[PDB]
RNA sequence: ACACCCAGCC
C-alpha cells in the first residue's frame, strides 16, 4: 500500500533489499535513486467485501431529483429531518441490499449506513 | 503545378427551383406531379461560385471569377423549403 | 497596523507597439527546478524539422545541466487574453498581451534504449529477467 | 487504427509526449489515495519498461503500421502523423492537439479501471441514448 | 424492447417475422435533432466560471466536475449545480443555447 | 553572456505578478484607446478576514468588475521575455490569479447575443434562385485558351530544320553540359524536327536499356 | 435473368 514516485525521473518506485544492512529499499528501477521505506507493506490484497462504500459516495448526490427523500432519519452531525437513501450497485459483492442515506442540507453531506 | 501556378477557390453555393429541360433546351419548372407521370426526378440545379488565380513569376496575378457555375442536379425533397410546393 | 488596512491603487497602462514580445511560462508542479544553478542557458530552435512553427528545446548549462522539450498550447487566444502586470520603479502596472502559451517537460540525461536493440529484445515478451543486465550489455 | 495489432497503451502516452509516468498517472488517474487503481495499472507500466523516451515509442508505433519500409525517420512520421489526424480525430486535429488527446486518453482508460473495479456499470448497446439516428440529411450529406 | 424507448418510439409498431424488433417507429411526439453548431455553448463555457484544461493542474481534476461538449472533454468546473441551472435557464430562455 | 542565456534576475528578486483573465469586450475596449495611457483603475480593499478585488472601468472609456481569486500552488506560473536582439530575460513569477466577471446577469445577455451576430456574419449558408441561371455555358465561336495557344504557335512558328553540323553543335555543347538525357529535353533544347534529330542520332548516338525507368540515347560517340 | 426491398402464413 502506499505509491510514491522518485524526485530524479519522476518513475515508478519499486521494492528492494540488500544484504550488507537487511532494509526495505524503494528504488527506482529506471533511474539510481534509492529511498528507505517507512510501512514495509508491498502487495496488500483484499479479496472478501471491504469496498467502504461510505467513504466513496459523493456527498453532491442528495441533490439528485432522481433519487427517494425520507424523514425518519435525520442527519447525525446537523440534525436535519430530512436524508436521501440508495443501494449500492457495485460489482465485487453482487449482494447486501442495504441502504445508504446522505443528508440533504446544503454545507453537509455526513454518509451514514443502517 | 506545372512555371505557372493555377490555384481554384470554391466559395458560394446556390440552388434555384427545380426545373425540367424540354428536348427544345427550353427550362419550366418540374411540378411534381408532372415528375410523378413522367417518370421525370424531382431535382433543382446546384450552382457553384468559382475564383480562379494564377500565379506567374512576372507578377500578373487575375483574379478571374466563374459566377454561378453549374455543377450538377440535388434530388428536392417535396414540400421542404426548397420545393415549389 | 497599516497593513491590516492597507490602500493600494495603481494606474494600468497597455502600450500599443512593444519590441519585445511576451509568452506564459509554466513548469509543472513535480518538477522541483532551482533558478541559482542555471548559470548558463541555450535555448534554441530544434534541428528534427530538417522555422517559426517549429518548437523550441531548452538546453540548460550545456551538456551538464538537464535539457527540456515542449509544445505551444492546443488552445488559441480567440477569446482568452493573457496579461502581465509589471513592477516598475514608478508603480504604474502596464498590461502587456502575450503571444503563446509555452509548456516544457523534464527530460533525464542516462543511457536510454535504442529502437532496433528493443526490437531485437522484444523476443523476451515476458521471459526477461534481471532488468540492470538489460542495460549493463548497451 | 491503421495499425494491425494491439499496442499497450503507456506506449500511447508515451508517444503523445509524457515519459515519466508520474505524468502519466496523473492523467489516467484523478486520486493519488486510492491504491486500487494503482495496483490495477501496474502491469500497464511493467510492460512498458523496455521503451523509455518519446522517439522509440514513435518508432513502436510506426514499424505496426500499414508498410514496414527500411528506413526510421519515415515511419517516426508515420506514427506522428496516425496519433495526430487519426487517433481521436473529434478531439483534435491540429498539429499541437497533443495533451487534450492526452487528457480524453486517460479518461478512457479511467473509465475502463472504474469498469473493471466495479464502480460504473457497464454500458448497453441498446439504452437507446447511445444511439444516433441518422436521416435524410446526415446521409445525404455523406453521399456528397 | 428497450426501457428508453418510452415516448420515442413506438411501444407496439413493429413487423413480425425476420425483422422484428430491428424495424421501429417514432413515438406521436418524437422530435429528432438536426444538430447545432457547439461553438457559442463552448464560448458561454469559457465566459462563465470554467476552467479549460490546459491551464489546470492534473491535481485539481479530482474534485471537480468535467465538462464534455460534443463528447469532447472541454475543460473543468467547481460548481456544477450553478452551472447546470444556469444552462438550464439559457435553455429554457431560447437564449443562445 | 551568449545568445542562448536566459536572465534571471527578475527570479532572484522574487518579482511577484499578477495574471489575470478578462472577456473579450474589455480587451477589445482597452485595444480601442489606442494606448492613450490609462484604461480604467482597480480597487482592492481588505477587511479583517476577508478581501475584495474589484476592477472599475473608466466612464471616458465606455463613452463595477468584481474579481474573483483561484488557488495559486496547483502550478508554478512564470513569464519570460524576448526581445528583438535574441535576449531572454525573465520578468517574474505569478504570485496569485484573477478572474473577472460582469456585475450585470441579464442586461448582458442581450450584448453576448449580438456579439454571437457579429459572429455569425462571416459564416455561409446556400442561398435559393427565383430562376434558373442561364448566363453559363454561352454559346461562343472559340475558347478563349484555344485562341490563345493558336495565336501563340503561329507567332513561334513550326522548328526550322538545320544543317547538320550546327545540330552537331548543339549535340557536342548538350553532351559537355551533361552525360545522360532524355529525348524530349533534347529536342526542347536542339529545337528540331523530331525525326531529323532521331536520323542525326542514330549514326553516332545509341540506345542503352534500363531496368530503372525506361531505355534512352547515349550521346557518346562510343 | 440478377439484386434489393416490402409483405403473407407458421
Ligand atoms: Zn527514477
Ligand atoms: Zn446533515
Amino acid at each position: 500500500v502506499g505509491i510514491r514516485f522518485c524526485q530524479e525521473c519522476n518513475n515508478m518506485l519499486y521494492p528492494k533489499e540488500d544484504k550488507e544492512n537487511r532494509i526495505l529499499l524503494y528504488a527506482c528501477r529506471n533511474c539510481d535513486y534509492q529511498q528507505e521505506a517507512d510501512n514495509s507493506c508491498i502487495y496488500v490484497n483484499k479479496i472478501t467485501h471491504e469496498v467502504d462504500e461510505l467513504t466513496q459516495i459523493i456527498a453532491d448526490v442528495s441533490q439528485d431529483p432522481t433519487l427517494p427523500r425520507t424523514e425518519d432519519h435525520p442527519c447525525q452531525k446537523c440534525g436535519h429531518k430530512e436524508a436521501v437513501f440508495f443501494q449500492s450497485h457495485s460489482a465485487r459483492a453482487e449482494d447486501a441490499m442495504r441502504l445508504y442515506y446522505v443528508c440533504t442540507a446544503p454545507h453537509c453531506g455526513h454518509r451514514w449506513t443502517e | 503545378q506545372a512555371p505557372p501556378r493555377y490555384l481554384l477557390k470554391f466559395e458560394q453555393i446556390y440552388l434555384s427551383k427545380p426545373t425540367h429541360w424540354e428536348r427544345d433546351g427550353a427550362p419550366s419548372p418540374m411540378m411534381p406531379n408532372e415528375a410523378r407521370l413522367r417518370n421525370l426526378t424531382y431535382s433543382a440545379p446546384l450552382y457553384v461560385d468559382i475564383t480562379k488565380t494564377v500565379i506567374k513569376e512576372g507578377e500578373e496575378q487575375l483574379q478571374t471569377q466563374h459566377q454561378k457555375t453549374f455543377i450538377g442536379k440535388i434530388p428536392i425533397m417535396l414540400r421542404s423549403t426548397y420545393c415549389l410546393l | 497596523g497599516p497593513s491590516s488596512q492597507n490602500v493600494t491603487e495603481y494606474v494600468v497602462r497597455v502600450p500599443k507597439n512593444t519590441t519585445k514580445k511576451y509568452n506564459i511560462m509554466a513548469f509543472n508542479a513535480a518538477d522541483k527546478v532551482n533558478f541559482a544553478t542555471w548559470n548558463q542557458a541555450r535555448l534554441e530552435r530544434d534541428l528534427s524539422n530538417k522555422p517559426e512553427d517549429q518548437p523550441w528545446l531548452l538546453r540548460v548549462n550545456g551538456k551538464s545541466g538537464r535539457k527540456f522539450k515542449g509544445i505551444k498550447k492546443g488552445g488559441v487566444t480567440e477569446n482568452t487574453s493573457y496579461y502581465i502586470f509589471t513592477q516598475c520603479p514608478d508603480g504604474a502596472f502596464e498590461a502587456f498581451p502575450v503571444h503563446n502559451w509555452y509548456n516544457f517537460t523534464p527530460l533525464a540525461r542516462h543511457r536510454t534504449l535504442t529502437a532496433e536493440e528493443a526490437e531485437e529484445e522484444w523476443e523476451r515478451r515476458n521471459k526477461v529477467l534481471n532488468h540492470f543486465s538489460i542495460m549493463q550489455q548497451r | 487504427p491503421y495499425i494491425k495489432q494491439e499496442v499497450p497503451i503507456i506506449i500511447v502516452f508515451r508517444a503523445l509526449g509524457f515519459v515519466s509516468d508520474r505524468d502519466i498517472l496523473e492523467h489516467i488517474i484523478y486520486d493519488f489515495e486510492d491504491p486500487e487503481m494503482m495496483e490495477m495499472v501496474k502491469p500497464s507500466l511493467d510492460e512498458a519498461f523496455v521503451i523509455q523516451e518519446q522517439n522509440v515509442a514513435l518508432n513502436f508505433i510506426g514499424s505496426r503500421g500499414a508498410k514496414p519500409g527500411v528506413t526510421k525517420e519515415k515511419r517516426i512520421k508515420y506514427a506522428k502523423e496516425v496519433l495526430q489526424k487519426e487517433m481521436l480525430p473529434h478531439v483534435g486535429v491540429s498539429d499541437f492537439c497533443e495533451t487534450k488527446k492526452a487528457y480524453f486518453l486517460g479518461y478512457m482508460v479511467h473509465r475502463l479501471l472504474l469498469a473493471a473495479l466495479g464502480r460504473r456499470e457497464l454500458d448497453d448497446r441498446d439504452h437507446y441514448g447511445n444511439k444516433r439516428l441518422d436521416l435524410a440529411g446526415p446521409l445525404l450529406a455523406f453521399l456528397f | 424492447l428497450h426501457n428508453t424507448l418510452w415516448g420515442m418510439v413506438c411501444p407496439a409498431e413493429t413487423p413480425e417475422g425476420h425483422a422484428v424488433g430491428l424495424v421501429k417507429n417514432l413515438a406521436l411526439m418524437a422530435y429528432i435533432s438536426v444538430g447545432s453548431q457547439p461553438s457559442p455553448i463552448l464560448e458561454f463555457l469559457e465566459e462563465w466560471s470554467m476552467e479549460n484544461l490546459e491551464e489546470i493542474s492534473p491535481a485539481a481534476i479530482a474534485d471537480a466536475t468535467k465538462i464534455f461538449v460534443n463528447g469532447c472533454w472541454v475543460g473543468i468546473h467547481k460548481d456544477p449545480e450553478q452551472l447546470m441551472n444556469t444552462l438550464r435557464k439559457l435553455r429554457r430562455q431560447m437564449d443562445i443555447i | 553572456a551568449e545568445r542562448g542565456e536566459l536572465d534571471l534576475t527578475g527570479a532572484k528578486q522574487n518579482t511577484g505578478v499578477w495574471l489575470v483573465k478578462v472577456p473579450k469586450y474589455l480587451s477589445q475596449q482597452w485595444a480601442k484607446a489606442s494606448g492613450r495611457g490609462e484604461v480604467g483603475k482597480l480597487r482592492i480593499a481588505k477587511t479583517q478576514g476577508r478581501t475584495e478585488v474589484s476592477f472599475t472601468l473608466n466612464e471616458d472609456l465606455a463613452n463595477e468588475h468584481p474579481f474573483v481569486l483561484q488557488s495559486v500552488g496547483g502550478q508554478t506560473l512564470t513569464v519570460f521575455t524576448e526581445s528583438s536582439s535574441d535576449k531572454l530575460s525573465l520578468e517574474g513569477i505569478v504570485v496569485q490569479r484573477a478572474e473577472c466577471r460582469p456585475a450585470a446577469s441579464e442586461n448582458y445577455m442581450r450584448l453576448k447575443r449580438l456579439q454571437i451576430e457579429e459572429s455569425s456574419k462571416p459564416v455561409r449558408l446556400s442561398q435559393q434562385l427565383d430562376k434558373v441561371v442561364t448566363t453559363n455555358y454561352k454559346p461562343v465561336a472559340n475558347h478563349q485558351y484555344n485562341i490563345e495557344y493558336e495565336r501563340k504557335k503561329k507567332e513561334d512558328g513550326k522548328r526550322a530544320r538545320a544543317d547538320k553540323q550546327h545540330v552537331l553543335d548543339m549535340l557536342f555543347s548538350a553532351f559537355e553540359k551533361h552525360q545522360y538525357y532524355n529525348l524530349k529535353d533534347l529536342v526542347d533544347i536542339t529545337k528540331q524536327p523530331v525525326v531529323y534529330l532521331k536520323e542525326i542520332l542514330k549514326e553516332i548516338g545509341v540506345q542503352n536499356v534500363k531496368g530503372i525507368h525506361k531505355n534512352t540515347w547515349e550521346l557518346k560517340p562510343e
